């Protein structure tokens, strides 16, 4: 198991990715552009309510 | 005599209209309560789902 040089090579590039992930490394503008795109899509699909605490209802009796 | 006696025996039970109204208004109150509970549950679930899905 200590022999599959590709195995340990992938694990090593993994460890490097782990340490370097202070901010999404090699993100490029596509990272932010996408993140924004699907965040906006999800926000639109879900709702526009006070996305922080519980909005209040204040119903009306019959 | 029979007409009058049966008329009285019948108008004795005119209370069904009010009994209706009673249970109908109780039903209206119950449906309002159910809608309130389900609306609050739906809103909380919607916010939780928003967070989880993002």
């Amino acid at each position: 198991d200590p022999v599959q040089k590709l195995f340990v090579d992938k694990i090593r590039e993994y460890r490097t990715k782990r340490q370097t992930s202070g901010g999404p490394v090699d993100a490029g503008p596509e990272y932010q552009q996408d993140l924004d795109r699907e965040l906006f899509k999800l926000k639109q699909m879900y709702g526009k309510a006070d996305m922080n605490t519980f909005p209040n209802f204040t119903f009306e009796d019959p | 005599i029979d007409m009058e006696k049966s008329q009285q025996a019948l108008v004795q039970k005119r209370h069904y209209l009010f009994d209706v109204q009673r249970n109908n208004i109780a039903m209206a109150l119950e449906v309002t309560y159910r809608e309130r509970l389900h609306r609050v549950y739906r809103e909380v679930k919607n916010r939780l789902d928003y967070h989880i899905s993002v």
